């Protein structure tokens, strides 16, 4: 009975459902794990690549024993090529990766002195990133008709902040709609 | 719901007279009340009262003025206005007299009220004596939600 | 032009269906007009264009009136004045607007200036107390060569068209165009207009306490002008302009604004919280309880919600308030018609309580406080100048108390210097003064109200009831009724008062001064024998009476005791003096001297 | 006129509503109106002897007239519009003890539901029996579970499994389970993760 | 030069202490409620701007608005026209030299002050975007004036091919910003020898105007430039200040955070507030605790009933002390003065009591009759003080006979006549005639000749001096411990932190708690006040047949439910109880008898 919370998430577990998701490390140690989802190695090898759950690599990296590989799209050469596609197209945003506001907020607690120069730069190349969405998204909802909406590239947390009140202004305005005949 | 909201809402007065004369007198001797005499009706008893006889009991004559001298006033510019000392609700007071009245007139213009007054609030939403509050009031309730929404939104994004 | 004309050629076939229901207005009211002045052995031209038909179905024509009102209004006189002339030409001056309406919050009081819209529409409301001169002005003269019998043709431009900055024209009367011919100018052809200015202050009551009023100033134009007496809830609107060059016309110009901030504006309305029309049904209602014969006092009842008692104060005050007349006197003086009672009591018992809404049901009656500078009657010769060359005798304070009512307090706390000014305006209607200029007789009907206090606390009882003022006899014998307001103790008596206080920290009155402002348009009967023949044995009695007790009465006494009864008359709507007034008159001086 | 101390009754539930729900979690409910509602209990009293006057005249006076049917439904609609309110005050009255009932429903001296509102401990003690028929009942729904869950608490999501905890204003010796921790005043800890909920909850340790 | 543009654009989209990006996400928070302004903050800015500073101090003002055009273009890329300028507010803060280095050194430099702000101006404008016309060669062009050196910045040429001076100014297409004039006074207690005060001049932009009231205590940054005005000597020139930003204190028009009010809601659950603030009021007085409850109640007042109807009621009231020197009301009221919101201190002789209320004077510009001064205008919504009610005879008791009771005059001089509002609140303390014979008589001889003001004031004390051998010896206690050793200022520190209250979080509240809530009493109580009177009329009325005159008359019964509305302010509940009521008459049934004996 939480009454506090109810139709919506709380911020602090819609983390919980994205670090349910694998990637890539650079492992370096050596039964191991049984944990129900597992995919325990041997003895592992460095210098490659394996496909393992975030969480438990976050932990693995308090004790110091491995290195993470940041995704294939966390150049500052790679998304300047995102701000084009939608500075040239006012109507929606282009191309998305889904999960990436979130993604970098963990990425920023001893992730971030592992990588090649990104300080004063990917913090840079973030937060622009962040409003040319939200200006976006202040014309869109304008232009609010009946019952039908086109919203195709949103991060989950928008999602989260454009909720709790875009559903009671509609739903408000679908009784005055509908009770009038 | 026991709706604690509206209750309330139903709770206010409303103008209206007589078709027939009744002894029956609540009101305080002189039981017979004459007909077409203007009484202050609670929306309660009044909602149904307009229903029941094929010819009801109350004559509802609307309250014009809360039709002709605020039509005009929202479809100009719908930003600051007197929303609220007309009336302490603007909505299911609206709600309630379309069941009875069915007229799609003014049933269109306040659907183009609301998206406006949606249109500032979200964008006015991220982070004096008598009269003044209550246009700031009447929003309250539905972005207090909503900017305690934004509000938690930053204290996990920052450290 | 093709851009900046377009839209009004297409504004030109869009507004002439928003005046499908003014297209018989305006020529109805000139075909008469012409009618008239064809056999008289007078209106302006004022088209009142509402907001409802330009809003409900033209939106892109809509907002320029009210974002850029600089491009629009004279497209729109232009485009009307055809149809001034496309309907009527065969008989043998511009029209221009006011535009009426509601405005969606613009309703800036003067206290706040705009940031968002200068140079746009304005909703003002508010008081005026300057009231400058008047003036007329050119536009337009014409010239004829009185050699080879030919005209000419030349319009002056200035800060007058409210709309265009054009070229000005820094002349007043050109001499020789370009021939060999004296010039002569037809006066009768040459066109003139007025010109006046007037400053307004704040409305006193919605500025929140954190200054003096503030004022700004407009212009307007003949068609309203003489409407504004100083003292009138008026509410203008008009367009936003600033004039006059800042920082050029003088070189170093440090610290010297030179952008006035003006209004020139239409439309005044007088408002109220003098034009009050009522249908049929209220005025048949009125006669409906006029044939009731309590009312009288059922309005003494219905006045002060807050009080107990004092009937006999009650009564007085709406008898006062409607007023009763004075018939002029054919090539004689006329007498003292107003009305003036006075009142004087041990404090805290409601002496000032029911002087202060008196002034809410006015009717166009604005008092004062009683502050008691000289200017309560006069003018003190203040002119400032008035534009380098006109004197003018600014009015102090009775052009508001004319057929009106004043009120005023502390008169025992005051010097010398007021009361010989009210001598004067209560033995003779007028005031007559030449200061450091012109002796000029203005005319002034007003009725003062009183409020004064004892000086030695509670001595009325143990001395003379009278000289308990000794303020002079001058005013004493001026006045008629001096009402001592008692203060006795009865354990039944304040136990009513104690609850009835409480009962109020949580028949009508917009009724009630419809009723006095009807009855100040209906007739005075003033004839009826028999009410003659009984109140001068009920002066007789008291003749005998009065000198052998308490105050001497006067012949002047008799003239009141006429005109209550001539007012109480008035509040019964008829034309016949009857008996009953002649009982209620007698029994109100008996109180009001036992 | 006639329903109008309950328009007062529930404007003043609206009081209790927006003192709770914007401040904190800490309610400390104000008080239940018996003076006020036994003034809406005198007035359906007189309502309803009203009515059966008019049902003992309906067979031998008006004779069941198209006039007292209206007088029936005045008398009747006034009475179901004061049964529509001091209802729905009083659903919100015991729709917060229950969140009180909630998050301390048993996890140190559960039975202790004093040291609470002693002004108000009286007036819920009516409906402590209704209290308790809640923690009666919920302890059979942590029972009735075929495998120990907790459900007391532990509402907010886990992220890590070593928080730094340190404690004040409490003494003694707790926590006989998982391990004695032996408290010690004003002393940090160094922990995992999993103990501490039945701890912060009791509000024994103080700052994460 | 430019470039200068470049390193900031190149600045304020970045700097962030540790990732927080804050000037954007505040500029993104600013641009949309629609105010236009910016600040600054801390050391990199103080730390490279000097190393910008030291390219501008040379001239802080032309290259202080060569940072406005900057961020303009960086609005632009928040935005994707209808695109004003912008404005700068500063911070800064070492000290304050008041009024004294102010021409050696202090030429176009970056100064702060400490003043009393006293008198405003009425708006005007001036431009800043404008049109030009060549008269017979119709150019056409555009030029913005953005800072100053009062006008002239840069003047109109004669370059279009036709006339001189062929230029003008349209109003059709112009924007304008708004000045003020208000003016300066110095704070009355920094430099001391036998000087009298100067005074200063200064402007503002509109979105930093209409941000004071005349009597508060403030502080202003901003530059020390010099104009010249042709309406004396040599050819000299004027100071004036050209301010920057008001960080002010508060305002002493109800809007602030949230955290204030949060802790005032968690002290006033706690039932305790009436008792402890008379020992925290004045930690400077020996008790007198029914003198003490009267002030907080004066301080925050009831309501104003503006009912259906014409009239109205008075919600004020208004308090005296008399009494024999050297009892300590005199000291009690300068510690009102600063506690207060608004306060005034007039307290003396009555200072031309005609000229208390309005003064009217001719003018230097159009010879004309205006409304300038007064003392009660001023002081709305807050409290007075004076004294002296023996020896003003004058026109003392003439000019508060009409501003008190109704609280609303007209002036009539030469000028206008209007009503102007007031909601003032008064105080006073006078002397009896020499206190112990007032105490020793019949108990007459207080007013020389009338009582009339005295029926007009609700609540009366008087004090007396007593003889009691260990009520004084403790005073003889308390006033070494606070003239020297200040212990107790080491005591009351002491006790503050977790049980008393200081002198800057009781003003801050009381303008939060009157300004949100609007008491009412309970019909419970109107059967308990009227049972209360008919026995005190009735007691007053057992000692008239006595032969005892003086006095008590009904407004004390409507200053009575004034007076249990005002506890309900301060509990800040929306009705009334009879433990809160019955504790009320006990400070007035306290007064009644003193009223006797
Ligand atoms: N005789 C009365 N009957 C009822 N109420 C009264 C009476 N006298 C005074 N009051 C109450 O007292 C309040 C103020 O009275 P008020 O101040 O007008 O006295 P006053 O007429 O001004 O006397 P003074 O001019 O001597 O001060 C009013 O709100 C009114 O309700
Ligand atoms: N009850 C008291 N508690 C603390 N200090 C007091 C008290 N009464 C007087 N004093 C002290 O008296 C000192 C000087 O006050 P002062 O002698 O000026 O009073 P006063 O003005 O003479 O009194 P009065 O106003 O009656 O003439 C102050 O420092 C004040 O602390």
């Amino acid at each position: 009975l939480p009454a506090h919370l109810q139709q919506t998430f709380s911020p602090e577990e819609i983390q919980f459902i994205v670090e349910n998701e694998p990637i890539k490390i650079f492992p370096r140690i050596t039964w191991q794990l049984i944990t129900t989802d597992d995919k325990a190695l041997n003895n592992m090898v460095a210098m490659r690549s394996t496909e393992v759950v975030l969480w438990i690599a976050l932990l693995l990296k308090q004790q110091s024993k491995c290195s993470i590989v940041a995704p294939q799209w966390l150049t500052t050469k790679e998304l300047d090529r995102k701000i084009q596609y939608e500075k040239t197209h006012p109507d929606r945003f282009s191309e998305l990766p889904w999960n990436w506001l979130v993604l970098a907020r963990i990425l920023f607690n001893k992730a971030k002195d592992d990588f090649h120069d990104p300080i004063h730069e990917l913090r840079g190349k973030i937060q622009d990133l962040r409003e040319i969405r939200q200006i976006k998204v202040l014309k869109g909802l304008k232009y609010l008709n009946e019952s039908h909406l086109q919203l195709d590239n949103l991060s989950l947390l928008e999602i989260n902040e454009l909720r709790p009140f875009i559903t009671e202004i509609m739903d408000k305005l679908r009784e005055i709609h509908t009770a009038s005949l | 719901y026991y709706d604690i909201d509206d209750v309330l809402a139903d709770g206010t007065e409303f103008p209206c007279k007589f078709q027939y004369d009744i002894p029956g007198l609540g009101y305080n001797p002189g039981r017979p009340i004459t007909k077409n005499t203007k009484l202050s009706l609670p929306l309660w008893l009044a909602r149904i009262l307009a229903i029941v006889g094929p010819v009801p009991f109350v004559e509802l004559l609307p309250p014009d003025m809360f039709s002709t001298k605020v039509m005009n006033a929202i479809k100009t510019d719908p930003v600051a206005l007197d929303l609220h000392s007309i009336n302490s609700h603007f909505f299911s007071l609206a709600i309630k007299w379309i069941m009875l009245f069915s007229e799609k007139e003014l049933a269109n213009v306040v659907s183009e009220l609301l998206l406006q007054r949606a249109q500032e609030l979200n964008h006015h939403a991220s982070s004096t004596s008598t009269f003044l509050l209550k246009l700031e009031e009447m929003e309250k309730e539905i972005y207090k939600k909503s900017h305690e929404s934004y509000k938690d939104t930053k204290r996990w994004m920052f450290k | 032009p093709d851009a900046v004309f377009g839209d009004r050629v297409r504004r030109f076939q869009e507004f002439l269906d928003t005046f499908t229901s003014y297209r018989d207005s305006v020529r109805s009211i000139q075909v008469y007009n012409s009618n008239n002045a064809a056999n008289y052995n007078i209106l302006p031209h004022r088209i009142i264009i509402s907001l409802d038909d330009l809003r409900e179905f033209d939106r892109s024509f809509w907002s320029g009136i009210l974002v850029e009102p600089a491009y629009f209004i004279p497209p729109a006189e232009k485009a009307l004045t055809d149809l001034a002339d496309s309907m009527d030409d065969v008989p043998h001056h511009p029209w221009k607007l006011s535009f009426k309406g509601s405005f969606g919050a613009h309703a800036l009081s003067p206290r706040t200036l705009t940031a968002q819209h200068l140079n746009k529409l304005v909703s003002v409301e508010g008081i005026v107390t300057k009231t400058s001169l008047v003036r007329p002005k050119l536009i337009r003269s014409v010239h004829y060569a009185a050699k080879t019998g030919r005209f000419h043709y030349r319009d002056y431009t200035d800060a007058t068209t409210t709309l265009t900055t054009r070229i000005p024209t820094p002349a007043i009367y050109p001499t020789e165009d370009t021939e060999g011919n004296k010039l002569t100018t037809e006066y009768g052809y040459s066109t003139f207009i007025d010109h006046q200015r007037i400053t307004v202050q704040e409305m006193p009551e919605m500025a929140p306490a954190g200054q003096l009023p503030r004022s700004i100033d407009v212009i307007l134009d003949d068609d309203l002008v003489d409407k504004t007496k100083p003292g009138d809830r008026v509410n203008v609107v008009g367009v936003f302009k600033s004039l006059g060059a800042g920082g050029m016309n003088q070189s170093n110009s440090n610290t010297l604004i030179g952008f006035k901030t003006l209004i020139l504006g239409n439309t005044v309305y007088p408002l109220h919280a003098a034009r009050q029309m009522l249908t049929d049904f209220d005025i048949r209602n009125i006669n409906k309880l006029s044939k009731k014969k309590d009312i009288f006092d059922i309005l003494s009842q219905s006045l002060a919600p807050s009080i107990y008692g004092h009937d006999h104060i009650k009564k007085a005050i709406l008898l006062m308030l409607m007023g009763g007349v004075e018939k002029n006197l054919e090539n004689g003086s006329h007498l003292r018609g107003d009305i003036n009672i006075l009142m004087v009591g041990d404090p805290s018992t409601a002496k000032s309580q029911l002087l202060r809404f008196v002034l809410n049901t006015a009717s166009l009656a604005i008092a004062t406080t009683g502050r008691g500078s000289s200017g309560v009657g006069l003018t003190a010769a203040v002119t400032t100048d008035r534009e380098t060359g006109e004197r003018r005798l600014e009015a102090g304070a009775m052009v508001l108390a004319d057929r009106g009512v004043v009120c005023i307090d502390e008169f025992d706390k005051m010097t010398d210097v007021d009361r010989v000014a009210i001598h004067e305006v209560m033995e003779q209607q007028t005031v007559t003064i030449a200061k450091a200029g012109i002796h000029t007789t203005l005319n002034a009907r007003c009725s003062v109200i009183a409020a004064a206090n004892p000086v030695f606390g509670q001595y009325d009882v143990n001395r003379d009831p009278h000289q308990n003022i000794a303020l002079p006899d001058s005013l004493l014998s001026r006045f008629d009724l001096l009402f001592v307001v008692t203060d006795d103790i009865n354990e039944i008596r304040d136990r009513s008062i104690s609850e009835h206080v409480l009962r109020t920290h949580r028949v009508t009155i917009p009724f009630l001064r419809k009723y006095v402002q009807y009855a100040k348009e209906r007739v005075i009967p003033q004839l009826t024998q028999e009410a003659i023949n009984v109140i001068v044995k009920n002066y007789t009695d008291l003749r005998n009476d009065d000198n052998t007790k308490k105050s001497p009465i006067t012949a002047r006494t008799l003239e009141t005791l006429i005109r209550l009864a001539t007012a109480h008359a008035k509040v019964r709507l008829s034309k016949t003096v009857n008996k009953v007034d002649a009982k209620v008159a007698a029994n109100l001086l008996r109180f009001a001297l036992l | 006129m006639y329903g109008d101390l309950g328009n007062k009754l529930v404007l003043e539930a609206k009081r209790t509503k927006q003192l709770y729900a914007r401040s904190n979690q800490d309610v400390n409910l104000p008080m239940y109106h018996e003076d006020i509602i036994r003034n809406i209990l005198k007035e359906v009293s007189n309502l309803r002897k009203n009515t059966e006057y008019l049902k003992e005249q309906q067979q031998l006076g008006m004779l069941d007239d198209k006039v007292a049917k209206c007088q029936y439904f005045v008398t009747l609609l006034c009475m179901e519009r004061n049964k529509r309110c001091l209802l729905a005050y009083q659903r919100l009255r015991t729709d917060i003890l229950d969140s009180m009932a909630w998050n301390n429903n048993g996890l140190d001296l559960m039975s202790s539901i004093t040291f609470s509102q002693q002004d108000t401990n009286n007036l819920s003690h009516q409906e402590q029996e209704y209290l308790k028929e809640y923690c009666d009942l919920i302890t059979d729904l942590k029972s009735g579970d075929l495998v120990d869950i907790d459900l007391s608490g532990s509402l907010v999501p886990p992220s890590d499994v070593f928080i730094d905890v340190r404690v004040l204003k409490d003494a003694g010796e707790i926590q006989t389970e998982y391990g004695v921790f032996n408290l010690i005043k004003d002393s940090q800890f160094f922990v995992r993760q999993s103990d501490v909920e039945r701890l912060i909850q009791q509000g024994y340790l103080q700052k994460i | 030069n430019t470039e200068i543009i470049k390193s900031f654009k190149n600045f304020i989209l970045e700097f962030r202490l540790d990732s927080q990006f804050i000037y954007r996400d505040q500029l993104r928070n600013n641009i949309l409620v629609k105010n236009y302004s910016l600040t600054v903050n801390m050391e990199h800015l103080i730390g490279y701007n000097e190393d910008i500073y030291k390219k501008l101090s040379d001239e802080p003002s032309d290259i202080i608005p060569l940072f406005e055009t900057a961020i303009t273009q960086v609005a632009k890329r928040i935005s994707i026209n209808s695109l004003p300028t912008f404005q700068l507010i500063l911070n800064s803060n070492a000290n304050q030299i008041p009024l004294r280095d102010l021409d050696s050194e202090h030429v176009s430099k970056i100064v702060r002050l400490s003043g009393i702000i006293i008198s405003t101006s009425v708006l005007s404008s001036r431009a800043t975007y404008l049109s030009i016309m060549c008269r017979n060669c119709r150019h056409t062009t555009s030029i913005t004036i953005n800072n100053f050196n009062t006008g002239n910045t840069v003047s109109l040429p004669r370059s279009c091919n036709c006339g001189p001076d062929p230029y003008i100014i349209i109003h059709e297409s112009s924007k304008f910003i708004d000045q003020q004039f208000l003016k300066l006074q110095e704070i009355p207690e920094l430099v001391p020898v036998g000087e009298m005060p100067r005074n200063l001049t200064m402007t503002c932009d509109r979105y930093l105007t209409n941000k004071v009231i005349p009597g508060t205590r403030v502080t202003i940054v901003g530059i020390y430039s010099i104009y010249n005005s042709k309406n004396s000597g040599v050819a000299i020139r004027t100071p004036y200040i050209k301010i920057l930003g008001i960080q002010s204190d508060v305002e002493t028009v109800t809007m602030f955070t949230e955290e204030e009010e949060e802790e005032f809601l968690q002290l006033s659950r706690n039932p305790k507030l009436y008792e402890i603030l008379t020992n925290s009021i004045a930690p400077s007085i020996f008790g007198n605790e029914d003198i003490k409850k009267a002030i907080v109640c004066l301080l925050m007042g009831g309501s104003k009933k503006i009912l259906p109807d014409g009239m109205r009621l008075r919600g004020d009231i208004n308090v005296l002390l008399l009494g024999d020197p050297g009892t300590a009301k005199s000291q009690l009221l300068k510690f009102v003065e600063k506690v207060s919101p608004i306060a005034v201190y007039t307290s003396g002789k009555g200072s031309s009591a005609a000229g208390l209320t309005a003064s009217v004077q001719r003018d230097p510009m159009t010879r004309e009759f205006y409304l300038e001064g007064g003392a009660m205008v001023l002081a709305d919504g807050g409290v007075v003080c004076i004294d002296e009610f023996d020896k003003m005879r004058d026109e003392d008791r003439v000019a508060i006979h009409e501003a008190m009771e109704q609280q609303t005059i007209s002036i009539a001089k030469a000028g206008i006549t209007t009503v102007l509002n007031s909601r003032t609140s008064v105080l006073a303390a006078a002397n009896p005639i020499y206190g112990r014979y007032d105490d020793l008589k019949s108990p007459g001889d207080n007013i020389d000749f009338q009582t009339t003001i005295l029926s007009r004031f609700d609540m009366i004390f008087i004090v007396k001096d007593d003889h009691n051998e260990e009520r004084d010896i403790s005073i003889a206690n308390h006033v070494i411990n606070i003239h020297t050793g200040n212990a107790n200022a080491m005591q009351n520190q002491q006790e503050e932190n977790g049980s008393e209250i200081s002198i800057e979080k009781m003003k801050r509240y009381i303008t939060y708690c009157r300004l949100k809530c609007a008491p009412r009493l309970s019909p419970q109580a109107a059967e308990k006040l009227s049972s209360n009177f008919v026995t005190i009329r009735k007691q007053l009325l057992i000692n008239e047949l006595e032969s005892t005159e003086r006095p008590i008359t009904i407004r004390q019964l409507e200053a009575i439910i004034r007076i249990t509305e005002s506890l309900a302010k301060l509990e800040l509940s929306p009705i009334a109880q009879e433990r809160h009521v019955d504790e009320a008459i006990r400070l007035f049934q306290a007064s009644t008898m003193d009223a006797a004996s």
